[PDB]
């Protein structure tokens, strides 16, 4: 998973590196490059339209539309991340990045989807947004994932992008934050991953010009050292911390 | 300017063809 630095269009070096990565990863890799590179019969991809909402549309319907747009961008399986995301940047820089993502319309992954969800829900002041990071373990390897937890009318859901359907979108129907996180943990266990750490952030400002930073790791929960009851207690403590601004 | 738009269009089309190929590969193996 290389990261494209230098913006779009992809520079010659990053383009060649992406194609070399493809040639080594994919069997038929250089045949793949030979078929695709320079081809004149490739499909035209329509630029997906950014959803806009009537004031009468309920927020959960808007969330469905936003998740649909994010999915339409497609999950990035090319091995080259096309947008560099510096997580410590001020909000307004990340929002400019999300706007450029909407204008250039390329495949994305976990963190790009989180930033896009923040950018696309800034118009919903009754909706709170906060990042949720997962660190899991499988077959001697550690894995990291992130979604945008969401809160509306006292119920929790999520937006995001993931390889698996049960590791991204959750409609805002979970009555407590712990139930949402435990649903994610159940999906992880279903795909034979052990959940090690959960990192929950504070609410993100709805001001796209804000210079504040996203507070990614307001609560870092070691699942195994906490146990069930203390895990739930800490998740509810984070929920309280959030709803008290 | 206008040539850079054609550049971005060609690159995006190739990126999505490649992404389809790699998505099929990954969903298999």
């Amino acid at each position: 998973f290389f990261v494209n630095r230098g913006g779009l269009p992809v520079d010659e070096a990053t383009w060649e590196r992406m194609w070399k990565h493809v040639a080594k990863i994919h069997p038929d890799g250089e045949k793949v490059a030979q078929r695709i590179r320079g081809a004149t019969d490739l499909p035209k991809i329509p630029i997906p339209s950014v959803p806009t909402f009537q004031p009468s549309t309920p927020v959960p319907e808007r969330l469905e539309a936003v998740q649909r747009y994010i999915r339409e961008l497609q999950y990035n399986h090319t091995g080259t991340q096309f947008f560099e995301i510096k997580k410590s940047r001020p909000l307004t820089g990340l929002m400019d990045l999300a706007k450029e993502m909407t204008k250039e319309a390329l495949p994305i992954k976990c963190l790009e989807a989180v930033i896009l969800g923040i950018y696309l829900t800034n118009s919903m002041p009754t909706l709170e947004r906060f990042p949720i990071s997962f660190k899991t373990y499988f077959s001697g390897n550690y894995f990291r994932h992130i979604v945008l937890g969401v809160n509306f009318a006292g119920r929790y859901g999520a937006l995001g992008m993931s390889r698996r359907e049960d590791l991204m979108y959750k409609p805002p129907a979970f009555r407590t934050l712990s139930e949402l996180v435990l649903d994610f943990e159940a999906a992880y266990g279903r795909c034979w991953h052990v959940l090690k750490k959960v990192k929950l952030g504070q609410s993100v400002s709805h001001d796209p010009h804000s210079v504040e930073q996203i507070e990614w790791k307001h609560s870092v929960l070691d699942v195994e050292r906490l146990g069930r009851d203390d895990f739930r207690k800490e998740l509810e403590r984070h929920a309280r911390d959030m709803r008290l601004k | 300017k206008s040539a850079q738009q054609e550049l971005k269009q060609r690159q995006r089309a190739e990126i999505y063809a490649l992404n389809r190929v790699m998505t099929e590969l990954e969903q298999q193996q």
